[PDB]
RNA sequence: AGAACCUUACCUGGUCUUGACAUCCACGGAAGUUUUCAGAGAUGAGAAUGUGCCUUCGGGAACCGUGAGACAGGUGCUGCAU
RNA sequence: GGCCGGGAACUCAAAGGAGACUGCCAGUGAUAAACUGGAGGAAGGUGGGGAUGACGUCAAGUCAUCAUGGCCCUUACGACCAGGGCUACACACGUGCUACAAUGGCGCAUACAAAGAGAAGCGACCUCGCGAGAGCAAGCGGACCUCAUAAAGUGCGUCGUAGUCCGGAUUGGAGUCUGCAACUCGACUCCAUGAAGUCGGAAUCGCUAGUAAUCGUGGAUCAGAAUGCCACGGUGAAUACGU
RNA sequence: UCGCCCCUGAA
């Protein structure tokens, strides 16, 4: 259905379709499957009127969605705000980890170009 | 570099070894340092005779 | 299978001096016990380092090391009262290791 | 340089063909050393061609690439007396190999599932010469048939031929090519 | 490794023998290893942290007969230059170069 | 912090500054060469002045700093780009 | 150490390990290598002063490869020396003189009996 | 003492012991068929096909045991088992295995890598200029 | 041939000066043991406890601290001194 | 169930031998060496792989492994300690690793390894934990026991050529372990987030067979960190007219 | 045949 999540994709097993409404990850997915009995070897456009009603019903009972993704970030700000190492380091496009930031950290500062040594 | 200097099986199967010894499994070091360690006070205390070489049997 | 009730450890690094050790005393080891047991090869214990050659740079070449430690058994069966004689009164170390007891 | 003769492999018959040139036609569809991987494929593509077409199990393959293998391969080297590079007429043996090579190098260019049906579908074009695997052909063999200076090079041979009895059009060279 | 590098560690592990004993299993399984009994108190605290150099830790492993924790071979306690000289002349005892 | 084995340490150089901070409060930032130091709630509120090789340099403990260490949170390092500090950082 | 301690009394250098020689192949050796290193009348030259006399092939695996070296201390520098003497020729000291082990020539190998 | 005719079957880190029991039966490796012991595989198929060019269960009947190496490195040491224990009877037999290579030993057998080698004669690649 | 502190030579600060590490000389104390405070520790000052080996019973021997020099230490510089 | 007796035959181990030398057959080759086929044999023609790397040249590197001539420092440039820096960083280059997929991914079940390692250790068993792991504890300095469950592979379930069921970076939160303590600067795990990339120009490099390719495993260093080095096995080619 | 230069010094 419509669900607390965005409109479903069909052409897909349920726990694959399951990934592609975010919020909801791999394990996420056939673990709420698991549960309420949904098979995950049917496909959404293979839906029943049996899995439909427990669709919405057990998305209900998680933080998902908008809602996760505004709290999780909230804390990336939350640091910011601290004058963290971890903080700062975030708007200064670098990692928090060993990750070097010599010749690596090019997912960080995206794609290498020459520019000023 | 230059010369490589093989001399490691010449001692070995087709010369005797100058140090013929045997360690067990938490006795390897110890039995290699004290060894190594007799031989330089040894050699330089003795001088009054020429010496073809120390050699130990432990 | 057939089981001893006496082992000796005789260990050593070299082939060229564990089996002159064994020829010794595996001789001795006839009219001990009740019954023979030769000596039992095992498969060897092994080491091997590689160790830079080098005392700067360099990757392209180091020294390739080996060194087998074998270990030989001498081995009776059956415990007498002549066990005492082969096991340390015949076999003593001299940088060969002597196992002084059954096992 | 070289000394003596090359290697020969020795290889197994087929549980299906018992052929070594067939066992020669899983070699070129294995792929990171693994003849398990390879096998699949091989059937897979043999049972789509013989409802697709006609043919036999010795028909699928083998007349199919006696259509897309030359007889002149053209290699390199830079001498030629106009920095030519020769025409080279090759072995029976060599036929094989371009063929076999080619018809898997055409399911590298198609996208159509699966690869047993990819080169299938290919050998079932390529044995009345509309395929796109036996275009490759039509590359090779037209250049070599169209344009020669043969295996001599000119300038060199010319020398030889002149020293011998007097000539300076082709005949074997004497002289050094040297 | 020079001398005075050396030294350090000679003084860290005089340490280590006055600092394992009760002092050994107090640092390891009753205070720390997953958890304590009770513990994890203010007591743990100082009696771990002021004895901090006798911790196997602060001990970096490198030869008595010519340092450097680099090219160290614990098993038999030698050193990267010191094993070929010795081992050339039988020095070493039954090591010699590979020929498998 | 970027990780704890189970919990955070509490530390010896920290343990002398709360016991005698309650007994007087702050009476100039304290003064912590130890940057292992991790903080109650009862020791928050205060100016934990961690060292860094180059400074003492407080830090006004928030009760998010609470089960972290307290290094993360000051200057670890000295560092510039190739610009000036009025609208950014880079130490 | 013989030639060494005569470089520490700062006498002979080339000439130290020549007479050494003479007396090395009169008796004893099937060949000597010697190896000395110039440093020799206060020059500041980086030299190798190599002398052979008899047979010295370093890769005979049935011989006796002498080898140890010395190292004189002068104020002329540092003098390393290398002493390599071929001593056996034909006779090797470990590949003779050895007692192997096994076949004894038994055709039983004897086992534990009696059945339970 | 055995009651068999033994061949010995070395390849490849796989050992096998190869006996020949009188009579026609069906081949027994280790109290299961060859298609068991080398399961539904495709690579167990082909190397089928040179154990019945030598034939094989005809008049055989055999128990094998064969242990430790490779899979298809198992099959090869059978391979060289029953040959060394088929040249026995006949050396005409003998001659038409050797010129099959399958009473000869193949010797090619994984290689020891080496220093300054990434594999056993891949090496380190240049672009350094 | 794995750099958390140490490693580590580097920096910033604390701290020592025949010395952390050596011998010898002179003095005392056998070395140590468990604990206290301050400090970031380095340390600095204690509180109790130990009297082995020899002795002429002081003294020494290992060993510890301190003093004094001759010295010691230096991954400090020259691989165009070796 | 090699699980127990029995049997030492067999494999196996690993000490010692047998063997290969152009030795033998024919041709070719000065009747010489040798070369080409042949036979016997496990193997022919330096059998394959190690050790083997000369005398030298490069005043090549290394006073920082170590040694040492001269030079310099002497309430120090020496020495010791706590903190920080080595893992900065806007970039460039070298060497690797991982993908861009159905010869594949994921789920099920299933096939067989080798060689090393180990009483600052690995730890079966049983218990709990989604897990990493923790608790309980036998065994083991050992062809004993444990690491160890080999993994690719294979038979089935699916998905269908989509930047996706491919791919996995990034970050956050929650946890684990090893440590006195894991903040810059540890690794592992859990969940979430889900990257760039649809297979790479000019150019450039390796490799002639158990090699290439690819898949795992172990070891050292190591309290605690392998896409590295070093070593071990599995599966396992293409091509070579010719210089 | 495919043009194609340029390179401080004592060991």
């Amino acid at each position: 259905a419509r669900i607390a999540g965005i409109n479903i994709p069909d052409h897909k097993h349920a726990v694959i379709a399951l990934t592609s409404i975010y919020g909801v990850g791999k394990t996420r997915s056939k673990a709420i499957l698991a549960a309420a009995g949904i098979a995950e070897d049917v496909k959404i456009s293979e839906l029943s009127e049996g899995q439909i009603d427990t669709l919405r019903d057990e998305v209900a009972k998680f933080v998902v969605e908008g809602d996760l993704r505004r709290e999780i970030s909230m804390s990336i700000k939350r640091l910011m705000d601290l004058g963290c190492y971890r903080g700062l380091r975030h708007r200064r496009g670098l990692p928090v980890r060993g990750q070097r930031t010599k010749t690596n950290a090019r997912t960080r500062k995206g794609p290498r170009k020459p520019i000023k040594k | 570099g230059q010369k490589v200097h093989p001399n490691g099986i010449r001692l070995g199967i087709v010369k005797p070894w100058n140090s013929t010894w045997f360690a067990n499994t938490k006795e390897f070091a110890d039995n290699l340092d004290s060894d190594f360690k007799v031989r330089q006070y040894l050699t330089k205390e003795l001088a009054k005779a020429s010496v073809s070489r120390i050699v130990i049997e432990r | 299978m057939q089981n001893q009730r006496i082992r000796i450890r005789l260990k050593a690094f070299d082939h060229r001096l564990i089996d002159q050790a064994t020829a010794e005393i595996v001789e001795t080891a006839k009219r001990t016990g009740a019954q023979v047991r030769g000596p039992i090869p095992l498969p060897t214990r092994k080491e091997r380092f590689t160790v830079l050659i080098s005392p700067h740079v360099n990757k392209d070449a180091r020294d390739q090391y080996e060194i087998r430690t074998h270990l030989r058994l001498v081995d009776i069966v059956e415990p007498t009262e002549k066990t005492v004689d082969a096991l340390m009164r015949l076999d003593l170390a001299a940088g060969v290791d002597v196992q002084i007891s059954l096992g | 340089p070289r000394r003596r003769v090359i290697g020969q492999r020795k290889i197994l018959p087929d549980p299906k063909f018992g052929s070594e040139l067939l066992a020669k036609f899983v070699n070129i569809l294995m792929v990171d050393g693994k003849k398990s991987t390879a096998e699949s494929i091989v059937y897979s593509a043999l049972e789509t061609l013989a409802q697709r077409s006609g043919k036999s199990e010795l028909e699928a393959f083998e007349v199919a690439l006696e259509n897309v293998r030359p007889t002149v391969e053209v290699k390199s080297r830079r001498v030629g007396g106009s920095t030519y590079q020769v025409p080279v007429e090759v072995r029976p043996v060599r036929r094989n190999a371009l063929a076999m090579r080619w018809i898997v190098e055409a399911a590298r260019k198609r996208g159509d599932k699966s690869m047993a049906l990819r080169l299938a579908n290919e050998l079932s074009d390529a044995a009345e010469n509309k395929g796109t695997a036996v275009k490759k052909r039509e590359d090779v063999h037209r250049m070599a048939e169209a344009n020669k200076a043969f295996a001599h090079y000119r300038w060199l041979s010319l020398r030889s031929f002149s020293h011998q009895a007097g000539a300076s059009s082709k005949q074997p060279a004497l002289g050094y090519l040297n | 490794a020079k001398q005075s590098m050396k030294a350090r560690e000679v003084k860290r592990v005089a340490l280590a023998d006055k600092y394992f004993a009760k002092r050994a299993e107090l640092k390891a399984i009753i205070s720390d290893v997953n958890a304590s009994d009770e513990d994890r108190w203010n007591a743990v605290l100082k009696l771990q942290t002021l004895p901090r150099d006798s911790s196997p830790s602060r001990q970096r492993n490198r030869c008595r007969q010519t340092g450097r924790p680099h090219g160290f071979l614990r098993k038999f306690g030698l050193s990267r230059i010191k094993v070929r000289e010795a081992a050339m002349r039988g020095e070493i005892p039954g090591l010699k170069k590979a020929s498998w | 912090p970027r990780s704890l084995k189970k919990g955070p340490f509490i530390d010896l150089h920290l343990l002398k500054k709360v016991e005698k901070a309650v007994e007087s409060g702050d009476k100039k930032p304290l003064r912590t060469w130890s940057r292992r130091s991790t903080i109650f709630p009862n020791m928050i509120g205060l100016t934990i002045a961690v060292h860094n090789g180059r400074q003492h340099v407080p830090v006004f403990v928030t009760d998010e700093m609470v089960g972290h260490k307290l290094g993360e949170f000051a200057p670890t390092r000295t560092y510039r780009g190739h610009a000036a500090d009025k609208k950014a950082k880079k130490k | 150490d013989s030639i060494t301690s005569q470089l520490e009394r700062r006498v002979m250098f080339r000439r130290a390990m020549k007479r050494a020689v003479q007396n090395a192949m009169r008796l004893g050796a099937k060949g000597i290598k010697v190896e000395v290193s110039g440093r020799l009348g206060g020059a500041e030259i980086a030299r190798t002063e190599w002398y052979r006399e008899g047979r010295v092939p370093l890769h005979t695996l049935r011989a006796d490869i002498d080898y140890n070296t010395s190292e004189a201390h002068t104020t002329y520098g540092v003098i390393g020396v290398k002493v390599w003497i071929f001593k056996g020729e034909i006779l090797g000291g470990m590949a003779a003189v050895e007692q192997p082990e096994k076949p004894a020539a038994q055709p039983k190998k004897q086992q534990r009996k009696g059945r339970k | 003492a055995e009651n068999q005719y033994y061949g010995t079957g070395r390849r490849k880190s796989s050992a096998a012991r190869v006996f020949i029991k009188p009579g026609n039966g069906k081949i027994v490796i280790n109290q299961r068929s060859l298609e068991q012991y080398f399961g539904r595989e495709t690579a167990r198929m082909v190397v089928r096909q040179p154990l019945e060019l030598v034939d094989m269960v005809e008049k055989l009947d055999l128990y094998i045991t064969v242990k430790g190496g490779g899979i298809s490195g198992q099959a090869g040491a059978i391979r060289h088992g029953i040959t060394r224990a088929l040249m026995e009877y006949d050396e005409s037999l003998r001659s038409e295995l050797r010129k099959a290579g399958f009473v000869t030993r193949d010797a090619r057998q994984v290689e020891r890598k080496k220093v300054g080698l990434r594999k056993a004669r891949r090496r380190p690649q240049f672009s350094k200029r």
